[PDB]
């Protein structure tokens, strides 16, 4: 016959989980599929020789585009 | 799964059953609520050898403290009921 | 430099002009933007240091201990505001104006270019902190730590403005790069050794070093939540820093003016280690477990090869974050039970069992598992003592052994077996007390993954 | 477990227990139930040889070096019931007893279910907080003016009393309480 | 509606102007500290047909 | 009156899920306690957590070690393409040095 299965609160411990789940996603989600979008769209650059009389700029010398930006 | 919710009338049978497997008592002349020494005529020995078939009957074993006052067949199903939670 | 400083200043008038139920949000919310903004120092050049002007610079060493401090002030404001809620609208914005002060003077000491300026911000942090001490204190002890806590530092502190001030006439400037460019070795005299000693003391009496370090238990013991936080994750590692930073106009003379405190430090690191199995106060142990990972980066400090400053740099970062998570773990329960007593409150897991979670993997990360930085500082030193004397091994293994057997017997004592049957006041845990570990633990299993960024300037 | 112990064992509750112990650590010893029923009967007769001794001198000798030969020829593993307090299972289910005043702080949701459980509990609490002041007077009626000598306690005596202190040991967890 | 909103949420503007006031500052400090622009051994360049420094 | 001294009696503390069975434990007032929990995790979890380590993960090479693998490459390349030592136990130029020309 079915009793009563006496334990403490887990109320509280699963809505903590609940939020902390729900606000790392919440900003997370968009930040991979950002970057997925990046490294499939945009890809990261090629080694180059710096042609002649040529300066390149300080972020040129990076190959991600997210570290370049 | 495992064994059944144990029951009342399963342990007094039970006990009622070892008890007349015991060669000292008269098994047409036993009730449940026969006194060991004062109706039987036993001693603390034969009282001991009871408890001890007990445990060996229900598996766990009692203290010696709480034994010395098991006088009755009543009493044994009392305290195996109320030790393993039985209230039916 | 002076991104960072002014907001942190902005915070003490924000605090001092809002609304009596909303100091709390305020402050939460701008301290951890801070500590946003702080994390863009962690770009380092690479051959140097990045020198923002004249009075500030931060280095590889340097932007890890800043990040960690700024980071650290949103937790204390959230481990505070729970015992504080009875006090008034001024006296919490006066511990709150504390807290802001002690951020402040600690993000310019760690900063500053030269030894005087770093003298004074070094010793500044002793006010707010004496304050939060004794204003703030549960106990009638708090005073007595007060004291302990003031007198152990000042009587380090003062001889070493006098060598500072001695070597500034002597060479001309205090200012860290010069210092170290026109760098000379020092000769061995008696006038060599007692400057040598004169600039060692203060920042092994802040570390602390075994048998100068009797303020330590008083003081953390002694402490509101938020002090203790504040005095073990950060303010142990002032000593650090000024050694590893005033160790370059030492040499040679370190080769051996370093033995006795090497022989303090490693006996002690078993003594501290032994004193956490018979302990009958819950946040004396964490103290004593402080004092033994400090010792290890005394250690390391000492003997001066770049294997042993990377593992000090990790250690201190993982100490800081470890031993604040466990203090807070510890005030939770005081909080319920109102007893620092570790055997009052047993079996705690059967009533809590998220903080249990939290509770386990403190201890984890206490007795330094793999691959947590915990042990790739602790591996890298004891790799570096190991190339100084192969006899290391046997006072490093003992000591390994020592710390996983109190980590385990404290998580054993409050979490397992069966609950105190009288005690029936322990509610379920607050939202705010499990993001509070959260908060403490996710950084620190974050940065398993990039170690390089708390490895320091030698990497 | 159940009984207020007493202030000294006297000599027949210490023979008794000497008995049961010699017979549990023969069992040991003799492991098939034939061998050991006939060596269990070669105990009780040795046992009953001594059975009417007057000298009370004796007896208690009689006492001390039975059991130092018990102690030199014990077992020195004796088979334990897996629950007691040497067995392999003694304290398995301990993790699992919580206490039933945690059921007060469940959330209101929580409690939505199972409703006739909860009624039934805020019965169960009236009962105790009605039964409360009764209990301490009647424990302060029936008990010396230098305290209490055993730790037994009284029955209920009169109509609708409870007898006093019974809350912790009515509601125990369970011994499988999950 | 906005009056007594701006008045009990004006706190809010004192950190963020303290950060852009701290980043201002430090431009106006690199701005003491280019003696040695374009000079030294290492990074002297040739100025682009229309640049005017090297770095600001 | 064989006491000491006019005091208030120590207080027993209130559970604030008494008032409020869901109160996340910053405030007494739920409202506040609401948007405490809601700023916490918001600016704690989403931006610092998240974005900073995105941030930090993403940080450029400015400690510049693909720049030395490709110097040490050129550099390997070249001297063994040459029969040169691959290093030389010398790191500054001998003819740059003028040793104290008497040594006994
Ligand atoms: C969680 C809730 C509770 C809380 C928990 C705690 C959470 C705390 C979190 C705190 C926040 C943390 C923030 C940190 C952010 C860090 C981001 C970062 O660093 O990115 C790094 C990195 C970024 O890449 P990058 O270096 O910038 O790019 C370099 C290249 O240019 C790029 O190369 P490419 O452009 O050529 O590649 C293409 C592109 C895309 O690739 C493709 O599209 C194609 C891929 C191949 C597919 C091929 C098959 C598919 C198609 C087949 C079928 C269709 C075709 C056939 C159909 C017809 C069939 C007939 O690649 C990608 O985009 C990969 C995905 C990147 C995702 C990054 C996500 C980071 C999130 C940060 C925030 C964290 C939020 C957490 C929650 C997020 C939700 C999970 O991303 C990764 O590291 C991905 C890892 C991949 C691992 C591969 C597997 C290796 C496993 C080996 C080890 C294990 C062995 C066994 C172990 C032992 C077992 C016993
Ligand atoms: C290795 C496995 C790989 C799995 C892949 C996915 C892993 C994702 C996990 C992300 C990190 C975990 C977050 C830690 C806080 C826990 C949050 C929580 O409260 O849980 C509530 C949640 C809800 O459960 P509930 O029913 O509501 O009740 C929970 C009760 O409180 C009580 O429930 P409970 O009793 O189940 O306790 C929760 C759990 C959580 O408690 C923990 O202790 C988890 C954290 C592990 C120990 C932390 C310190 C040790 C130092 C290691 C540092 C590694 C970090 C690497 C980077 C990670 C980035 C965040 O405790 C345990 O399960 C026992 C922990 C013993 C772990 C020993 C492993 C030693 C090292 C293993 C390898 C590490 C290096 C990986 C690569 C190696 C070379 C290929 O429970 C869970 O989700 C369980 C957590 C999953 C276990 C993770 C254990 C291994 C993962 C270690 C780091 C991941 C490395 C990923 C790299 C790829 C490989
Ligand atoms: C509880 C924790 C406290 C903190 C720990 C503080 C540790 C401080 C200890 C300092 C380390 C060593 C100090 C100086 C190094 C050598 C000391 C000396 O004994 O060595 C010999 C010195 O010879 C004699 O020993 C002279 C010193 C004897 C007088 C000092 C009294 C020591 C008694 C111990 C008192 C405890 C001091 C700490 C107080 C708490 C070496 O011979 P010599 O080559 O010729 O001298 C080298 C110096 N020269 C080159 C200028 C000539
Ligand atoms: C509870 C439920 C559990 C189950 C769910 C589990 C879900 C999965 C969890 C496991 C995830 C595993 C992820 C493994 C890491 C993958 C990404 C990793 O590689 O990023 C690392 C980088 O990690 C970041 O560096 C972490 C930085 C630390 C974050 C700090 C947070 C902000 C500070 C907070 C306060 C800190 C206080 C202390 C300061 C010292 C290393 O990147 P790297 O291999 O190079 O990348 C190569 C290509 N790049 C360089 C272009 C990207
Ligand atoms: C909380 C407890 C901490 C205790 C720390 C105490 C030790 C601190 C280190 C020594 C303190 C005094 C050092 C003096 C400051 C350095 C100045 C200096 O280097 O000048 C020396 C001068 O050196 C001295 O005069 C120092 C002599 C000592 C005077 C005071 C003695 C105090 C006690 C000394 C031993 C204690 C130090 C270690 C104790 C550690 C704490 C247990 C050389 O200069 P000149 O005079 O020009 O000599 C060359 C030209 N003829
Ligand atoms: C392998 C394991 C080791 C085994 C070794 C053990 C050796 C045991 C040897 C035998 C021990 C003795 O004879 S012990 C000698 C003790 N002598 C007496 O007790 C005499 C007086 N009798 C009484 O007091 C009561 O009648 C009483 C007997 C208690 C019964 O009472 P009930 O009837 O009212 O229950």
């Amino acid at each position: 016959k079915r009793l009563f299965i006496i334990k403490p609160s887990g109320f509280y411990d699963r809505r903590f989980l609940k939020l902390m789940r729900f606000y790392i996603l919440l900003t997370g989600i968009p930040v991979a599929i950002g970057i997925t979008l990046v490294n499939v769209f945009i890809g990261e650059a090629e080694l180059a020789d710096i042609p002649e009389g040529y300066v390149p700029e300080h972020w040129e010398y990076f190959k991600h585009p997210i570290s370049r930006w | 799964s495992d064994a059944p919710p144990l029951t009342l009338e399963a342990i007094k049978d039970r006990v009622l059953y070892v008890l007349k497997l015991y060669d000292k008592i008269d098994p047409e002349k036993l009730s449940v609520n026969s006194h060991f020494m004062k109706d039987l005529g036993l001693d603390s020995l034969d009282q001991v050898e009871i408890i001890m078939a007990m445990e060996d009957e229900f598996g766990f074993e009692i203290p010696d403290i709480d034994a010395e006052k098991l006088m009755c067949p009543q009493e044994i199903v009392d305290y195996i009921a109320d030790k393993k939670d039985v209230y039916e | 430099m002076l991104k960072i400083i002014i907001p942190t200043t902005m915070l003490l008038p924000m605090t001092w002009m809002s609304k009596h139920n909303m100091i709390w949000i305020n402050a939460t919310v701008h301290s951890l933007l801070i500590s946003l903004i702080s994390l863009s120092l962690l770009n380092q050049l690479g051959e140097n240091s990045l020198n923002f002007s004249l009075t500030f610079f931060s280095d590889s060493l340097s932007a890890p201990l800043l990040v960690l401090t700024t980071w650290l002030l949103p937790l204390m404001l959230m481990a505070s505001q729970s015992h504080l809620s009875k006090e008034t609208t001024t006296r919490k914005k006066l511990y709150i104006t504390m807290l802001i002060l002690l951020q402040l003077f600690l993000i310019m000491t760690f900063t500053a270019t030269e030894l005087i300026l770093f003298y004074i911000l070094f010793e500044a942090t002793l006010v707010p902190t004496l304050i939060i001490i004794t204003r703030w204190g549960n106990q009638t002890e708090r005073l007595n730590a007060g004291l302990y806590f003031l007198f152990y530092t000042l009587a380090g502190s003062l001889p070493l403005l006098v060598a500072l001030v001695y070597i500034q006439n002597t060479t001309g400037s205090l200012n860290f790069l010069i210092i170290h460019y026109w760098s000379h070795p020092l000769s061995n005299s008696w006038s060599n050794i007692f400057m040598w000693l004169a600039c060692i003391m203060a920042f092994m009496v802040k570390m602390p070093l075994y048998g100068l370090h009797l303020w330590l238990p008083k003081a953390h013991v002694e402490a509101p939540i938020a002090g203790s936080m504040v005095l073990a994750a950060v303010l142990l590692k002032l000593g650090g820093y000024g050694m590893m930073r005033i160790t370059t106009i030492l040499n040679p003379l370190t080769n051996y003016m370093a033995y006795p405190f090497l022989m303090l430090s490693m006996w002690g690191m078993i003594m501290t280690s032994s004193i956490c199995l018979r302990q009958t106060d819950l946040k004396s142990l964490i103290a004593y477990s402080s004092v033994s990972h400090m010792a290890l980066v005394i250690v390391a400090i000492m003997i001066q090869t770049p294997w042993s400053f990377m593992g000090a740099t990790a250690l201190m970062i993982a100490h800081g974050l470890t031993s604040s998570m466990l203090f807070c773990l510890a005030n939770t329960n005081y909080e319920r039970v109102h007893s620092r007593t570790m055997i009052l409150a047993r079996g705690l897991q059967t009533l809590l069992p998220l903080m249990a979670t939290w509770w386990l993997v403190a201890s984890l990360t206490n007795l330094a598992l793999p691959p947590s930085i915990n042990l790739i500082g602790e591996l890298f030193i004891i790799t570096a003592s190991f190339s100084w004397s192969n006899i290391t091994i046997i006072l490093m293994g003992m000591n390994m052994m020592i710390t996983a057997l109190y980590s385990l017997y404290m998580l054993i004592t409050t979490q397992r077996g069966k609950y105190t049957h009288h005690i029936n006041n322990i509610k379920p845990s607050f939202t705010r007390e499990n993001a509070l570990m959260a908060l403490h633990i996710l950084p620190l299993l974050l940065l398993t993954l990039n170690p390089k960024m708390i490895l320091g300037p030698l990497y | 477990a159940f009984s207020a112990p007493a202030a000294y064992l006297t000599h027949q509750q210490k023979v008794l227990r000497l008995y049961k112990r010699a017979l549990r650590h023969l069992e040991s010893w003799c492991v098939h139930r034939d061998k050991y029923r006939y060596f269990a009967c070669l105990m009780r007769a040795r046992f009953d040889e001594h059975k009417n001794e007057k000298d009370m001198v004796k007896a208690t000798q009689l006492l001390r070096q039975a059991e130092e030969e018990f102690w030199y020829g014990q077992h020195p593993q004796p088979y334990i019931f897996p629950e007691s307090p040497g067995g392999t299972s003694y304290e398995r289910y301990e993790c699992y007893k919580v206490p039933e005043w945690c059921l007060d702080d469940w959330h209101p949701s929580e409690k939505a279910m199972y409703p006739d459980y909860f009624a039934k509990r805020e019965q169960w609490k009236r009962l105790r907080r009605e039964s409360w002041e009764r209990e301490v007077k009647q424990l302060q009626e029936e008990t010396p003016p230098g305290g209490p000598r055993t730790e037994a306690l009284p029955p209920a005596r009169k109509e609708g009393d409870l007898p006093p202190l019974w809350w912790h040991i009515v509601t125990r967890p369970r011994e499988r309480p999950m | 509606n906005v009056l007594q909103i701006v008045r009990d949420h004006w706190v809010h503007i004192l950190v963020p102007v303290g950060f852009v006031f701290g980043c201002y500052l430090d431009r106006r400090s690199d701005e003491k500290l280019t003696a040695f622009r374009n000079k030294s051994l290492l990074f002297k360049r040739e100025l682009r047909p229309n640049e005017e420094v090297t770095w600001k | 009156p064989t006491i000491r001294l006019q005091e208030d009696p120590d207080p027993e503390d209130e559970n604030l899920y008494e008032k409020n069975p869901d109160s996340h434990g910053y405030d007494k007032d739920p409202i506040v306690d609401l948007w405490n929990m809601r700023v916490v995790f918001f600016f704690g979890f989403s931006i610092v957590l998240v974005l900073g380590s995105t941030f930090v993960a993403y940080l450029p090479d400015y400690r510049m070690q693909e720049w030395a693998r490709r110097e040490a490459e050129r550099l390997v390349k070249y001297r063994e393409a040459n029969g040169l030592p691959l290093m030389e136990s010398n790191c500054f130029d001998p003819n740059k040095i003028q040793l104290p020309e008497d040594e006994d």
